């Protein structure tokens, strides 16, 4: 409704005319902002009769009541609004291109927080742990055999995984001259290995919303 | 208060300038405030538009005051009326927001872990525990297996008679990768949360989606009667935030200062040379955006005021050659005053545990030494 | 517009012009918008993944029921 | 607290600073000798601070990732009445900053800043085909007229930011159209460019022609450990 | 090494390609570049647009 | 095609059409047949196929 004082619609708005078989209302919005252009710019005078025999539009027993039966006769030519076109609509009225798009769609809420999926925890390639293995294999027997030169069958290959791992887990480390060396090397590699494996993680646990993609109806 | 010309005392900017521009010119001036707090708009009075020149604008315009000198924006309207010397400070609209304080989250430390995976490590411990042990009785203590498999998940040294039998080894080598990779999940988990944790982002400029869809939780004005009120009116395409700002516009550039300060407004809309110098001066305030009606200030004076021709070539001249800086480095800019740090979210938790875990143990040593008893 | 109305050509074609300009775009967006329009937001992922869990216990199972394999397999001779 | 409690309770049922020795251990990384306390309880307190310490230590790495995302900083000089500007010969100097002589930026600082331009001369009779922003490797500083530079900075490949805003500018004016003098067409030309501030001017039309790729950002760079 | 772990993870968390273009509000197409090369069908839709 | 990735919104939302010259007799039967046939249960049967 207008204002007591306001008297005429402010602006952004057109003088609504709700008519049936009196008060003054502004209507405003989307539809009312496309016809203020189109009259602008075809150059013609629009006279707003906001409807109240019904709805958008139905057939009740060859009667049609609401918009559509107001375009239907001569009651008024224009039903500029919310009006959907279909084959009934647009068989005994003439309908305008469409302006905006409809349809039956879906909504559907978005699944919020997406799980890492079970083969989430290998950010390595399956080429990258072979070959950590394969060198592991390669180390303690490198690492045996110059315990020999200068005891430990299967000791060497424990060692060796338990440094890859959390160091909190007992072995009995082989003593030697160069043997040492070769464990330490092994062990800034199980470091480095350890620091590249944490951090990947930390990149793969940044997910995104996933919502789920039906195949439209 | 007499609400009737009480004598006090101005300084600042612009009398600085316009006590450097009497003495250029020989004027005799007596500076005389506003009657009401108003930059000036035109208002619609009884079907007259132009009758209604409120604010300082229509006290110059009246003929109560000749010269204008204040920051006054120059725009259309006034341009029409009026007449407006060179600018001497070049601004325009900006943001001003308050800082958010960068608090941290994850009160407690079992936040990254929900409660069924902390059950399921802490019965997987059990379990490959008993089973380590009757692995090692079969021969191919209760007390060894749970010591050795509890040390190595929780990365202590307290681990004691190492599993001999193969079978045996080779769960405990599993055991301890299976170890390793649910410290390293747990801690990338964190290292994701505390990155991804950051305090919402600033509105940043008038393009962000907060300002173009006004909602009640969001609370944005200006100042009543400015060129802020005017260049909103004018454009169609911010049609719904004249609205909004309509609702909760303020009184004076003052009042709507503090209410930022006590987080009664969220983002005040004015001009950016006063408020990066609140900003800069209060140091509880930040402004955001870039500026989108770069426009000037002036000394405003009527149409046939002869005085256009020599204020506007000495604001040229003195003010901004060599007098700009001298004046804006003494009374705008001469004026000064990271990621969130874990403080007490994460200790509450852990100091929690610990602390329970020393109540416990009292009652350990209580309940061992009554069985050491018999 | 009525069957048949003179108004339809004029309509018609002013209406396709702007879509050409504005239209939707300027239009829609006053009207017909909202707080989160595109919104894409990345969320740290909780590590309860079930599925995430899932994975390593079945790995350990795996390596479980191999110890007992091997265990049985030595327990033979 | 903790070591004393683990020391009592062995008492009860040798160690003296052994313990705070071993309570140490835990909380960094393990590999450190240390005799381990036998004990009917106060294995259960060591293991209770040794997830203490597991549960520190991954909140602290987890941090460093968050503090270590840093951004890139642009050095924010006063708006060429600086400090570093005038009286150069206080702190350790900048590079030398420099601009195209000959003209009237250079012009306008001898005659305000006597001591600046002194030193300012020490490279830049006239010229210099501004190539200095592209020779901006070797000297800090670039001084000339804003409304190129802001070009310029825009349309670079990359970009590189300008030590100016809607202040810190020294002698900012503005561009006119000069028309004669006392001529009729400044009323009617004053109005339409003031209402073109209004709608679009500088916005429709210096996005248009007066935009580059990078006109605005603010990029994360993971930050290099040099860091000395 | 916690700071060599930690300074590793903001690498590989910042190390991601270069974001797709988004829109026509693009900068990178709002402001063309000899680097940049995009086009559409002669005689189209596109073209009267 | 596996290699290629749609980015960015439409901005020229509009549609096609059976173009057919201005004093065209079938103009009124093809616009109701694409709105009645089409577009109640044939659009989908098309369009998924
Ligand atoms: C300001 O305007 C006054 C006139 O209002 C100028 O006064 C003239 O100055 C010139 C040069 O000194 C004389 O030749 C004229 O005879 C003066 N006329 C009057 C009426 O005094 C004055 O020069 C101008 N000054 C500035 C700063 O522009
Ligand atoms: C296709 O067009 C034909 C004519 O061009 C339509 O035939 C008319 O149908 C109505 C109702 O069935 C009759 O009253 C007319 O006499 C028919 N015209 C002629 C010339 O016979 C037909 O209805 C149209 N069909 C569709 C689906 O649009
Ligand atoms: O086209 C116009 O007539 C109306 C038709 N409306 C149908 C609503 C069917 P429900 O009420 O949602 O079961 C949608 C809006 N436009
Ligand atoms: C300006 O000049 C007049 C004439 O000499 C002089 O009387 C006046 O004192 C000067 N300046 C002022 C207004 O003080």
């Amino acid at each position: 409704p207008a204002d007591p004082i306001s008297g005429t619609c402010i602006r952004d708005s057109v003088p609504c005319r709700s008519q049936l078989n009196p008060e003054k209302r502004c209507c405003k919005g989307f539809c009312i902002d496309i016809l203020k252009r189109l009259a602008h710019t075809i150059g013609f005078s629009y006279d707003l009769y906001l409807v109240t025999n019904g709805k958008h539009g139905k057939k009740i027993d060859g009667v049609w009541n609401g918009m559509i039966g107001e375009v239907f006769y001569q009651r008024a030519d224009m039903a500029i609004g919310s009006l959907t076109i279909n084959e009934e609509r647009s068989e005994i009225v003439d309908f305008s291109v469409p302006f905006v798009e409809t349809g039956i769609s879906v909504m559907v809420a978005r699944s919020n927080g997406t799980v890492s999926p079970s083969a989430f925890l290998e950010p390595y390639s399956p080429a990258v742990w072979v070959m950590m293995f394969v060198m592991c294999l390669t180390v303690v027997a490198v690492t045996v055999f110059i315990f020999e030169y200068l005891f430990t069958i299967g000791k060497s290959i424990w060692l060796l995984w338990a440094l890859v791992f959390n160091n909190s887990v007992p072995v009995e480390n082989p003593r030697g001259t160069t043997s040492k060396i070769m464990v330490l090397v092994w062990a800034f590699f199980a470091v480095i290995f350890l620091a590249s494996y944490t951090a990947n993680l930390a990149a793969f646990m940044i997910q995104e919303e996933y919502v789920d993609t039906v195949s439209g109806l | 208060s007499p609400r009737h010309t009480v004598p006090q005392c101005c300084y600042g900017f612009c009398i600085d300038l316009l006590i450097k521009l009497a003495r250029t010119m020989n004027f005799t001036y007596e500076v005389h405030l506003v009657a009401d707090g108003k930059f000036g708009t035109q208002e619609r009075v009884n079907n007259s538009n132009k009758k209604e020149w409120n604010g300082m604008m229509g006290e110059l315009l009246s003929g109560q005051a000749d010269m204008i000198v204040a920051p006054l924006t120059i725009n259309n309207e006034r341009a029409q009326y009026i007449e407006f010397s060179k600018p001497f400070k070049y601004q325009g609209l900006t943001i001003l927001v308050k800082k958010e304080i960068p608090r941290s989250t994850l009160d407690s430390f079992m936040q990254p872990f929900q409660s069924t995976l902390w059950l399921l490590v802490g019965l997987s411990v059990h379990v490959v525990a008993v089973m380590l042990y009757l692995l090692d009785r079969f021969s191919p203590t209760l007390s060894s297996a749970m010591w050795f498999s509890w040390g190595v998940l929780l990365n202590s040294g307290i681990g004691e008679g190492a599993p001999r039998s193969f079978s045996a080894r080779i769960l405990g080598m599993v055991w301890a990768g299976f170890a390793m990779i649910i410290v390293a999940s747990y801690t990338a988990n964190l290292a994701a949360f505390l990155v991804l944790d950051r305090p919402e982002e600033r509105i940043t400029g008038i393009n962000d989606p907060r300002l173009r869809n006004p909602s009640d939780k969001f609370i944005y004005a200006t100042v009543k009667q400015s060129s802020v009120d005017i260049y909103f009116r004018r454009q169609v395409e911010l049609s719904t935030m004249y609205r909004h700002m309509e609702k909760h516009n303020y009184e004076s550039a003052a009042e709507a200062i503090q209410a930022v300060r006590d987080n009664k407004l969220h983002a005040f809309i004015w001009d950016s040379a006063v408020l990066e110098f609140e900003a800069s001066q209060k140091c509880d305030l930040v402004t955001t955006g870039e500026l989108f009606f770069r426009s000037g200030f002036g000394i405003g004076m009527r149409k046939d005021s002869p005085w256009k021709q020599n204020v506007s070539l000495s604001i040229l001249k003195s003010h901004e050659n060599g007098f700009m800086e001298d004046l804006d480095k003494t009374w705008v800019r001469y004026q000064e005053c990271a990621p969130a740090t874990l403080t007490f979210e994460n200790m509450a938790g852990v100091f929690m545990l610990v602390a329970g875990g020393i109540v416990a143990g009292i009652f350990l040593i209580f309940i061992e030494i009554a069985y050491k008893r018999h | 517009l009525h069957k048949g109305s003179r108004w339809k050509r004029p309509i018609d074609l002013a209406l396709l012009q702007f879509l050409g300009d504005d239209e939707i775009e300027m239009l829609e967006r006053l009207w017909l918008s909202g707080i989160c329009h595109n919104d894409k937001i990345e969320v740290m992922s909780s590590k309860l993944d079930i599925d995430n869990m899932a994975g390593v216990f079945y790995m350990l199972l795996v390596a479980m029921g191999l110890s007992l394999l091997v265990f049985a397999w030595e327990h033979l001779v | 607290t903790v070591v004393a409690v683990t020391v009592f309770i062995f008492e009860y049922l040798f160690t003296i600073g052994k313990s705070i020795w071993l309570l140490w251990a835990l909380v960094f990384n393990n590999s450190v000798p240390v005799e381990n306390p036998r004990g009917t309880t106060s294995k259960i307190m060591v293991l209770v601070w040794a997830f203490f310490a597991v549960i520190f230590l991954a909140s602290y790495t987890a941090n460093l990732a968050a503090f270590m995302i840093q951004e890139e900083y642009v050095d924010t000089v006063s708006g060429l009445s600086d400090r570093k500007f005038q009286r150069p010969q206080e702190q350790y100097p900048p590079l030398k900053f420099g601009t195209v002589p000959n003209g009237s930026t250079e012009k306008n600082i001898r005659s305000n800043y006597p001591d600046m331009h002194s030193y300012m001369v020490r490279y830049n009779p006239r010229v210099e085909e501004a190539l200095t922003q592209l020779k901006a490797g070797k000297l800090d500083a670039f001084i000339y007229d804003a409304a190129v530079l802001n070009y310029m900075a825009r349309k670079d490949e990359g970009c590189k930011l300008v030590t100016i805003g809607s202040g810190k500018v020294f002698a900012t004016t503005g561009y006119g159209i000069a028309l004669h003098k006392g001529s009729r067409w400044k009323r009617p030309i004053d109005l339409a460019l003031l209402q073109f501030l209004g709608d679009d001017e500088i916005e429709m039309l210096e996005r248009l022609w007066l935009s580059g790729i990078c006109h605005n950002d603010k990029i994360e760079v993971m930050s290099s450990k040099l860091d000395i």
